[PDB]
């Protein structure tokens, strides 16, 4: 089944995790009044490289999905495994986690690939 | 044994295309300043050590007659002329009745005046009292009306005076291609400019091409190699111009024996018109010298190349222009700011069969011009003080052949021009734009698990 | 030896495969009349990200070279291994394959990393 | 400790190697007079993709740190391991190595991933 772009918006997060390769595909898409689209598609590629930079400096690089060594803080809406992927949409989840997105981002770019890669540099010399 | 596709990134693969070319004009030309001469204002400085990579084993087809760089350069120079004339003084209140008379001289009746001493009104700085001032205009600039005259461009378009700060001096301009594109250059000594080229090289920026706007006689161009070159889109077609490129330059000297004065009459508030004052010295006409010996050897070397295409044992006769506008029947060019139109009847008056001084040519001077066959913008060239002397190179011709022959073995050639794109085709014949497609797939015995 | 940008243009594909890191380097390079170069370097970076997007959605990501699991159809100019890398230039090859480039592209973006990565998602959960 | 953007500029290279994820984060940052910032953020992203292209064609791709199979030539300021990371700043080091940066870049983009990946192409088929 292929619901299309933004297809599984009202479905659970577990169900919407199957449509990751659909919203990612149509995210980049390949005299005045003609500069209207130029400045827009320039901000479009700046927004794309912005997200790609965040996805790269973290422990992912490989897009779509990646795991991390970060303990899930109970204060970030303490929910259960079966209460998130089978009872909540991505919009409803982002509405709750909007307070802690920047904190987690800081715990992802700094605490991980800056201490993990240096650890590998210490593990790869021997 | 079964092959597998593999993506290669960075393969020498290009295809013919058209893109947006930018400029380059050294670093010493920017030191010429003088309130931005010609174009060089925000132009990228030319790379001090250009690189030209000779693509060995590569044979690429060029086409000087279907080349987009010519059209781009033409539109670029046109937009340049407009941007150079937008902030200049507009001579809107200059179409007043001109009470003109002969210049102060002493006969004969065959001198036909040429110079007219016009008296007229003018608006001063204030919007009340007028101004009874006089100037000196050429006959090609005025026209009587029923002695009272008027400017020849009244019921045509507007007129703007060229600012005295800028100059019309052709400076070398290197055309370069952005990232992902490249310019191919033919480096063979006999490239008559169409078809496959044996020795092709790649460059980022072309050599210094001076935008010399001229007709009939190609001035300040690139010399040909070995034998003089003859280029035509269709030799059997007598409607297509024949671009001739020389090997040895023909020394030409043009002078303006009328060292002039600039009257700065004030059409305030702010604006100021530069009229022509009295002439200090003798009333002489502008003229151009061409060395008789050089012109003989050049013509005798060209006719020997012309016999290679119109039969070995034929008669080639030279005649001057058939008629039309002044820009086509005469050698039109710019020198020192003035616009000369020279009589080329002493150069194309010959008859060549199968087997010590200078030739002076009468040159007229026009101040109100409408080059590139443009209607809407008439530019008034301000007078230039001092005797103007200029030495140039005749490096090529633009010839046209007469039609409906059938009978007879002779061929007659006359000077042509008009389309200024031909002036750019004489330098862009050895360059062409290509786009790089580095993504190439190819099979090999490689996979994963 | 370093022939330079577009150096091995007249050489065989096998010989030109050694100059991949040269044409890739000079591919990006770091009032009117000033927007003339702006709109050009914008199309330059759009052409670059276009090729990088195609190079990413396929089974490559890592540039220069990458292998794929696609059988070479004999109808796509049935030539031999030694007749391609040692007897044909890249321009001459692209002149023949110009008909099937879009077909192969379709067999690369859709049939591979859409079925291969989902297979890995099935292989990585156990 | 987080000295901030350009924090460890006067510190040793070994100490400044801990602040790599800080200068990399603030390197991209997400009518006339309005094009003044447009042309600037366009050159900003062109400078970013330029460095990312150099970082990709080499044996790195993964940002921050990566090792290479290139012997350190003694002519490139023959210093010791403890005389570089514990007695020299990055500005002072780049002032000395400015002559050989382009040479090393040539030994990194060409000698490595063009011969190494082709070697893997020969090693991955069996
Ligand atoms: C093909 O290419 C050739 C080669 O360049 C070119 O010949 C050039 O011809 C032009 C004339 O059209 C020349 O440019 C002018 O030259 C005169 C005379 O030069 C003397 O002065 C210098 C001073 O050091 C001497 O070194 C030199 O040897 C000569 O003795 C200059 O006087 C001109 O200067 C004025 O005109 C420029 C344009 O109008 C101004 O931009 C410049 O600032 C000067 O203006 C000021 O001085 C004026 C002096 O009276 C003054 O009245 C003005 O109001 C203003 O204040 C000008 O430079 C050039 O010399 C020739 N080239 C060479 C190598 O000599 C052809 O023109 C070209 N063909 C075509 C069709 O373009
Ligand atoms: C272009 O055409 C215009 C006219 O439209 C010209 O400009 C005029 O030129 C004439 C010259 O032919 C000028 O006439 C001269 O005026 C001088 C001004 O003197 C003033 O002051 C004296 C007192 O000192 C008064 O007596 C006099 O009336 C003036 O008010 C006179 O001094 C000149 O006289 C001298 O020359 C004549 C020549 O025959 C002698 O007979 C005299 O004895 C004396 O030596 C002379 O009369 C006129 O003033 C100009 N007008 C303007 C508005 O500038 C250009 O000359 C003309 N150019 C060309 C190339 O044809
Ligand atoms: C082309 O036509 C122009 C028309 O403008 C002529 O330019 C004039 O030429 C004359 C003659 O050379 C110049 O007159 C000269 O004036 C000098 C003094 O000028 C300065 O001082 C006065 C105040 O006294 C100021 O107003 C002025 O602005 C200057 O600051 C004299 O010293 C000259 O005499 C010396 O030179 C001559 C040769 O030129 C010698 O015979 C003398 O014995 C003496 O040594 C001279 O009288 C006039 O200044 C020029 N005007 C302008 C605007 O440039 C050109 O001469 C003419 N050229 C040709 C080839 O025909
Ligand atoms: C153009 O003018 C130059 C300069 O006067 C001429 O060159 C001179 O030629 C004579 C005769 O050969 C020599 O004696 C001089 O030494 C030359 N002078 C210079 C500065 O070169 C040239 O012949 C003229 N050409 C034409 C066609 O009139
Ligand atoms: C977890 O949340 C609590 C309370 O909101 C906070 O004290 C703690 O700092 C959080 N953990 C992290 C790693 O930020
Ligand atoms: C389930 O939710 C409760 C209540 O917030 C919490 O105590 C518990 O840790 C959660 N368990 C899991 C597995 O998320
Ligand atoms: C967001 O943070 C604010 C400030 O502490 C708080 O009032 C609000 O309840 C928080 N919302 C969520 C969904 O955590
Ligand atoms: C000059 O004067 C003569 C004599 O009156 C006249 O015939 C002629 O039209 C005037 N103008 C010219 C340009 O000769
Ligand atoms: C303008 O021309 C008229 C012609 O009718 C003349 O009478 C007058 O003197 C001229 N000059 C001025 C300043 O009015
Ligand atoms: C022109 O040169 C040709 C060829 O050498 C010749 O026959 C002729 O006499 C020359 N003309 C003049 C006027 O010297
Ligand atoms: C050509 O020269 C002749 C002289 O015989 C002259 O009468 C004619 O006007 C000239 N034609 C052109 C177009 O120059
Ligand atoms: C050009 O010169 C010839 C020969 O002197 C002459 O017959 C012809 O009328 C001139 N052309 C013009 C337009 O003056
Ligand atoms: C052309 O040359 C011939 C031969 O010298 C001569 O008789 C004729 O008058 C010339 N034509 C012109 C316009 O000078
Ligand atoms: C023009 O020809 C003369 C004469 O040989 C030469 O000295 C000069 O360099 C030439 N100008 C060029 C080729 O731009
Ligand atoms: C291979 O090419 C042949 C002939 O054009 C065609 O019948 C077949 O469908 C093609 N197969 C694939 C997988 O492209
Ligand atoms: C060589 O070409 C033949 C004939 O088309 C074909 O049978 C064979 O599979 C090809 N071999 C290789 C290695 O490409
Ligand atoms: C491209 O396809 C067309 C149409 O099927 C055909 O005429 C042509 O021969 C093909 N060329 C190549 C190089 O495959
Ligand atoms: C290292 O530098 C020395 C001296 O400059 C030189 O002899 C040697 O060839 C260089 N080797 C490399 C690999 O750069
Ligand atoms: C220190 O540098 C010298 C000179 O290049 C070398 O002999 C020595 O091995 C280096 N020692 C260390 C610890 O790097
Ligand atoms: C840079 O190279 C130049 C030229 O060989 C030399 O004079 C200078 O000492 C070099 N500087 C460094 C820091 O190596």
């Amino acid at each position: 089944v292929f619901l299309g772009f933004l297809g599984a918006a009202g479905s659970t997060m577990g169900a919407a995790s199957m449509t990751l390769t659909v919203q990612a595909r149509n995210l980049l898409s390949g005299t005045v009044w003609g500069i209207k689209q130029l400045q827009a598609r320039v901000l479009a590629v700046e927004r794309y490289l912005r997200d790609q930079q965040l996805l790269g400096i973290w422990g992912c690089s490989g897009k779509l999905i990646c795991c991390t060594n970060v303990p899930w803080n109970s204060s970030w809406s303490n929910r259960n495994l079966s209460e998130i992927w089978d009872n909540m949409t991505w919009l409803q989840w982002d509405k709750e986690i909007s307070n802690y997105t920047q904190i987690i981002y800081g715990l992802l770019e700094e605490s991980q690939n800056q201490q993990e890669k240096n650890e590998q540099d210490l593990l790869a010399l021997d | 044994e079964n092959l597998w596709v593999t993506v290669y990134y960075g393969v020498p693969v290009w295809k013919d295309a058209e893109t947006t070319l930018f400029c380059a004009s050294d670093a010493k030309a920017y030191e010429t300043e003088k309130h931005n001469v010609w174009a060089t204002c925000a132009c990228v400085p030319t790379d001090p050590n250009p690189q030209e990579i000779h693509l060995e084993n590569v044979t690429e087809e060029f086409n000087m007659w279907k080349n987009n760089m010519v059209e781009q350069m033409h539109t670029d120079i046109i937009s340049l002329w407009d941007q150079s004339l937008k902030p200049c003084v507009k001579l809107t209140p200059l179409c007043v009745t001109l009470q003109c008379t002969n210049v102060t001289n002493n006969i004969t009746d065959d001198m036909r005046g040429e110079l007219k001493n016009c008296s007229f009104n003018m608006t001063t700085e204030l919007r009340d009292k007028k101004q009874k001032v006089y100037s000196l205009f050429y006959r090609l600039d005025v026209v009587q009306i029923n002695k009272e005259y008027r400017l020849i461009n009244c019921n045509t378009s507007a007129i703007t005076q060229a600012c005295p700060k800028v100059s019309f001096e052709p400076i070398p301009i290197h055309y370069c291609a952005p990232a992902g594109f490249a310019i191919l250059k033919c480096k063979d000594k006999k490239f008559n400019g169409t078809g496959p080229c044996p020795s092709v090289s790649t460059v980022q920026c072309t050599h210094g091409i001076k935008p010399v706007v001229s007709t009939q006689l190609l001035l300040n161009g690139s010399l040909a190699e070995e034998e003089v070159m003859i280029r035509s889109e269709n030799i059997t077609n007598n409607a297509k111009n024949i671009l001739v490129q020389f090997n040895t330059p023909v020394q030409i000297n043009c002078t303006r024996p009328n060292n002039n004065t600039r009257k700065s009459i004030r059409i305030g508030p702010g604006q100021a018109f530069y009229a022509t004052g009295d002439i200090i010295g003798d009333i002489r006409q502008a003229h151009c010298n061409v060395s008789k010996a050089t012109w003989n050897e050049t013509l005798g070397k060209v006719v020997k190349q012309l016999r290679k295409h119109f039969g070995n044992n034929t008669i080639i006769r030279f005649a001057n222009s058939s008629g039309g506008d002044l820009e086509v029947t005469t050698h039109s060019f710019n020198c020192g700011g003035e616009f000369f139109y020279c009589n080329t009847s002493g150069l194309f008056n010959s008859t060549w069969i199968s087997n010590n001084d200078s030739i002076t040519l009468p040159c007229r001077i026009k101040q109100i011009i409408n080059m590139w066959q443009r209607i809407g913008q008439a530019m008034y060239a301000p007078p230039i003080q001092g005797v103007i002397r200029c030495v140039s190179n005749i490096t090529g011709l633009i010839l046209t052949r007469d039609g409906g022959a059938n009978n007879t073995s002779t061929e007659t050639f006359r000077p042509g021009g008009g389309d200024m794109r031909d002036n750019w085709r004489s330098e862009l014949y050895k360059y062409k734009v290509v786009k790089i497609e580095p993504l190439g797939v190819a099979p090999t015995r490689c996979k994963r698990r």
